[PDB]
RNA sequence: UGUAGGAGACCGAUAGCAAACAAGUACCGUGAGGGAAAGAUGAAAUAGUACUCAGGAAUGAGCAAUUAAAUAGUACCUGAAAUCGUUAAGAUGGAACGGAUUAAGAGAGAAAACAAGUAAAGAGGGGAAUAUUCUCUUCUUUAUUAAAAGAAACAUCAGUGAUU
RNA sequence: UCUUAACCCACUCGUCUUGAAACACGGACCAAGGAGUCUAGCAAAUGUGCAAGUGUAUAUGAUUCUUUAAACAUUUUACGCAUAAUUAAUGUAAUAUGUCCAUUGUAGAUUUGUGCCCCACUUUGCAUACAAUACCGGUAAGCAAAUGCUUUAUUGAGUACGAG
RNA sequence: GAAAAAAUUUUUUUUUAGAAUCUUUUUAUGAGUAGAAAAUCGUGGGGUUUGUGUUGAAGCGAAAUACGUGAGUUUUCGUGGA
């Protein structure tokens, strides 16, 4: 067929509306798609590139668990949901959720 | 001379000066490469306005890192701080100059919760 | 929007606003009608007249109702009864109000207006 | 993009599956791809390779 | 001075234009690209809508 | 366009990227094609060999319609049929194609290449080469001169 | 290769339609971009002194 | 100091990575570079190098020429790092197996009709890992019309370079300086 | 004139700036011709306006 | 070209029509002709500087006074530089600044340039469980243990040297 | 950070010039302005689409008519350049029917095999380089009544399965 | 794919890389007018994207333990009123 992950990455490693690049601080490039586990500009992490994936975000004052077509859910409940629907990363994600959880 | 501190060596300080800016007002202070048929500076005469050149450059494993030991990131909205929770130990926020005091306060508060350093902390209060 | 007849270019419109003749100026000194009157007449907006009673609802006098003194088509200002203000030399003049900042309550009918009200109906 | 079902069906007609006298663009074909399948990692993963 | 006769336009080529249209429509087809283009398309059921 | 241009790369440099010492003066050899036969003669000899003077017969109005006549070689002739038709002739010996060279807009048939041995073919055209007639005949075909 | 058709309200899904063959064309970002820059250029009104 | 040729900096020539911005072509160079780096096979390196080449260098190839090349081993697969173009001189075609970058529309139709096989490079890699039982081919390269203006300069003895002219009639560059009669000959 | 490049031949030598015209008018002129002819056909009692040749 | 429309990936007051202003005006030339400069208070002057005091007068000051704002006062937006004033600090034997390196002053600063947590008890905020239990927190305070970090000093290596 | 110091060093920049710190020239100061462009035609480079074709011209057609002065569309030999050359020219014009085969070499990439990987044989023989032959237009020369002939010379910006 | 440290065997703290014009590492090397190139950086406007504004924008003045080899970028306080 005409489209697959490598092609998507070539298409979106430059042009990409959720790339945000740090002009003032020359080191920084982030990729802020809502399915990025870590905010790296990498097809390791890219929510565009990844075939099916799991991420915790924050939307309108509530932390959201999303899974990739596309679901949404509202610590133990998150842990159970990840254990279920998910597929190193889980462990990282749980850690990310704890850190995220602190915000209000 | 060399300005060592801990893991951070920067080789050169005293920001390079456009030749002749000492003794004519019109000549701007920020750098310019002299061209000139013969002029001292291009020709590298002893003890006169030593030309910058790339080899002076900071080490490549510490290239932009503030004495904070964290990379500076400019922020004008709380949404933009959504990535930097995952790098709180290695990037530090600066709140953008334009940002009004009500919003600015909110950004400071979010950062504190998120456990990330805020460099221009006391601004506009 | 869609018609090509009327220019929408900013400069030209602005010029039109400032160089407007007196009849046109009289037309664009129009005011929102109060709810009871709006219900009565089935009409959104009217050109203002002298003996009518307005309520102010924008600017530093938004508690104030009152009768209209003079309307100034040269300066785009209506003047109202007790929006008085003393000047530097201790002389009382009326504060200018722009028509958008007033909502018109009681309006005095006369045959020219009666014709307009019927025409609207 | 928001398509009508009529539009969607007509799209296929236009580029010549079940062609027509005036709707179809005459003598025109879809450009064939340089790469047949772009899953580079599957090719690399694949047993023979 | 700037004259009235700059080379204002360009004669873009028919076959290329057609290909650009086909490819652009095809690109719209792919979910990741629309999302990438920045639409808030998260809760949409299917990208060929 | 403008942003890529060469002058911006050299922008502060005195010559504008055009030589300090001799400088770029106006019209530096004299205009256009002037230096031919004299000071730019070597260029004219070395890059446009045959250029000067006149040669041959004059012709007062060419009137180019008279002498118009596109060519095709015999090599391409079977190619003016579609594929399926060609196969059908290859299969069936008893019939052969006529080809009217006028309909495809050619006037003279020339002799490059090899025809398929023992397919006769009838060729209708305005002009033929000597070679072409011999080749067409060799495979058992006929040439028909036609306006 | 079927795509779902929806009703006026999104709380239904109606009849499935085959995906048009147009959507299988190569994506070709560079073509779209380059063609767009040339095409867009033709829109301009002229200016001088 | 020290004295070295170009002060000890080596100078390689030609391309360094592809100029093309085309995503599919970018994907193909990544793939073949990977095959090149991992395997020791010369096939992978040459395919990678040729794939990078600019537009003039990889030519279009005629079917007829390809048949002539494949003739003495018709069991096997021709790979051609260019586009293949069709021919009306070619009467018929004996079911070849061809990998090419691009197919002219008519050629693909003919090859398919003949019972042959049209391969893209991704497909070639997948089916054949080292170019096993393959034949690398490329078309006429110098034969491009531009190159006929190159070489030892036009009007310098014997040399066969084309001049450049407005038109090729009898009043344009065909008198003084190209024959015995009017000054020196060619 | 310099090296391999063909001989120059541009006939803009007699005054040419006073003689350019740039047609920005193509589509609008085409629209105008169409609209007049259509109007004429509409006017003419439903008759064709084309003549036999 | 004249006049009327409509426009813009055009210019933005030293630009763009010479000309956004009372511009073919002022002004110059015997004359043919030549031919400028000069836009911006404020929301509102139907807010344009009342009043007192010192002044012949200009003006100034005010305990007085319009304004959200007059160091927005009709030279009225913003208000750079050249240049020049006031005070303070320093320098000062026929040039002045400068470069490379330190010094003594004088300013600035804590974001790496010490102390996580724990408890006591104030002030806040949230999240969950099925209006009140649980749990996460930020600011304050009291006191109360971490720890790390850099710089020193000596010692051990390793590398490169010098020495007897 | 700034500030003076102090040791040591340090000639007016631009500039044309064999050679400028010059008893060479231009620079009192400051602010803003201020100089390799645009079109035409041509070229190579490189990118991009299509490929013996290619470009849809002018123009037509559209429920195309804010944008749109753009976009879209074009019933089964219009024109440009290409596809064949050559000669002043009437003009003539590419191996050759023994065969859908595709002129000969020498190196030469890629492939097959032997005795999954280096070899050394073999095997196929691209690109290209260097030649060689044929053949086409012009010219010689020989013959000559003819669809002019010839084993021989030459010449061409020629050809030997296209490339634009 | 777990390394270490801290507490009091069990809790806490740090990190946990796969961007191909890219990452790790190695070695060599570094003069420059006339000249050529590449990589950057900045100004007016445009499409596209996602933002700052009256709890004060742009501008400006003075700076700053600010970042950059550098053009520059960033920011503090003061002015400023869109």
């Amino acid at each position: 067929s005409n489209v697959s992950n490598a092609l998507v990455w070539e298409l979106t490693r430059k042009s990409n509306c959720f790339i945000k690049k740090n002009k003032a601080g020359k080191k920084g490039v982030f990729l802020c798609d809502p399915l990025n586990v870590n905010y790296k500009n990498t097809p390791s992490s890219s929510g565009l590139v990844k075939s099916n994936s799991t991420n915790v975000t924050l939307k309108d004052g509530k932390v959201v668990f999303s899974v990739k077509v596309n679901q949404h859910f509202k610590m133990k409940n998150v842990e159970k949901l990840l254990q279920q629907h998910g597929s190193k990363n889980k462990e990282k994600l749980l850690k990310k959720y704890k850190r995220l959880s602190k915000l209000y | 001379a060399v300005k060592k501190v801990g893991k951070i060596i920067k080789k050169r300080t005293k920001k390079f000066t456009r030749f002749q800016s000492n003794r004519f007002m019109r000549v701007k202070p920020a750098w310019r490469k002299p061209r000139g048929i013969d002029c001292r500076v291009r020709r590298r005469y002893k003890g006169t306005n030593l030309m910058p050149s790339i080899g002076y450059g900071s080490n490549k494993k510490t290239k932009f890192l503030l004495p904070n030991n964290k990379y500076k990131y400019v922020v004008k909205n709380v949404k933009e701080m959504e990535p930097l929770i995952m790098n709180h130990t290695k990037y530090c926020v600066q709140i953008a100059h334009n940002v009004s005091s009500k919003k600015r306060k909110q950004i400071i508060e979010r950062a504190k919760q998120m456990n990330v350093s805020v460099i221009n902390a006391k601004a506009r209060l | 929007k869609f018609n090509k007849q009327k220019s929408s270019s900013r400069r030209k419109m602005r010029k039109a606003h400032f160089t407007a003749p007196a009849g046109l100026r009289r037309k664009i000194m129009s005011s929102k009608l109060s709810k009871e009157l709006r219900l009565k007449y089935k009409t959104r907006s009217l050109p203002v007249r002298k003996d009518d009673e307005v309520l102010i609802c924008r600017g530093h006098n938004h508690g104030r109702e009152g009768k209209v003194v003079k309307i100034n088509r040269k300066r785009y200002k209506i003047y109202v009864e007790r929006v008085t203000r003393e000047k530097v030399n201790g002389e009382s003049t009326f504060i200018g109000i722009h028509p958008s900042n007033v909502v018109l309550t009681k309006l005095k009918v006369d045959k020219n207006r009666k014709k307009i009200l019927d025409r609207k109906a | 993009c928001i398509w009508s079902e009529s539009a969607f069906k007509k799209l296929d007609v236009i580029y010549g599956k079940i062609h027509e006298k005036k709707v179809t663009k005459k003598n025109y074909i879809l450009p064939k791809s340089i790469v047949h399948n772009p899953d580079i990692y599957r090719i690399i993963h694949s047993d023979k390779v | 001075p700037t004259k009235i006769w700059r080379r204002w336009g360009r004669k873009v080529n028919l076959k290329e234009k057609r290909y650009a249209v086909c490819s652009s429509i095809a690109a719209s087809g792919v979910t990741s690209l629309v999302l990438a283009r920045g639409h808030r398309i998260s809760h949409l059921k299917e990208v060929p809508l | 366009a403008t942003r890529f241009k060469k002058n911006r790369k050299k922008r502060g440099h005195v010559s504008a990227g055009h030589g300090r010492v001799g400088k770029h003066r106006k019209h530096p050899g004299g205009r256009g094609k002037a230096g031919g036969l004299h000071h730019m003669r070597i260029n004219f000899d070395k890059y446009h060999p045959g250029y000067f003077g006149k040669v041959g017969m004059r012709h007062l109005n060419l009137l180019k319609n008279r002498t118009y006549c596109p060519t095709i070689n015999v090599d391409k002739l079977w190619g003016l049929l579609p594929e399926e038709k060609k196969k059908e002739f290859s299969e069936n010996k008893d019939i052969a194609p006529v080809i009217d060279v006028t309909r495809k807009g050619y006037f003279k048939v020339l002799g490059n290449g090899k025809l398929k041995h023992n397919q006769p073919i009838v060729v209708k055209a305005r002009y033929f080469s000597s070679v072409a007639e011999k080749k067409i005949k060799a495979v058992g075909g006929q040439c028909i001169l036609v306006a | 290769p079927v795509a779902n058709v929806y009703s006026t309200n999104g709380k239904n899904v109606v009849g499935e339609v085959e995906i048009p063959v147009v959507f299988q064309t190569p994506i070709r970002n560079d073509l779209i971009q380059s063609v767009y820059t040339n095409m867009s250029k033709n829109r301009r009104h002229p200016y001088a002194v | 100091g020290i004295a070295l040729k170009n002060v000890g900096r080596i100078k390689k020539h030609g391309r360094k990575h592809l100029v093309s911005k085309n995503p599919y072509l970018r994907l193909l160079v990544k793939l073949y570079n990977f095959l090149a780096r991992r395997t020791n096979a010369n096939f992978n390196k040459i395919i990678a190098k040729r794939l990078i080449m600019p537009k003039r260098y990889r030519p279009p190839l005629s079917l007829s020429k390809l048949q002539y090349h494949m003739a003495n081993h018709p069991n096997d697969i021709a790979v051609v790092v260019g586009s293949i173009t069709d021919d009306k001189r070619l009467f018929s075609l004996k079911q070849l197996k061809v990998c090419a970058l691009r197919f002219t529309e008519t050629a693909r139709k003919r090859i398919e009709d003949a019972g042959g096989e049209c391969l893209t490079f991704d497909q070639l890699a997948l089916k054949y890992p080292t170019g096993k039982k393959c034949v690398l081919l490329r078309g006429p390269t110098k034969a491009r019309t531009a190159e006929k203006h190159f070489g030892k300069a036009p009007g310098k003895p014997k040399s066969k370079a084309r001049p450049y002219v407005r038109s090729k009639g009898r009043k344009f560059e065909k008198a003084r300086g190209r024959r015995k009669s009017r000054a020196y000959k060619k | 004139v310099a090296h391999n490049n063909v001989l120059p031949n541009v006939h803009l030598h007699k005054w040419w700036q006073h003689r350019v015209r740039v047609n920005f008018s193509k589509n609008i002129k085409k629209k105008k011709r169409r609209l007049l002819r259509e109007k004429r056909r509409k006017a003419n009692g439903g008759t064709p306006i084309e003549k036999l040749h």
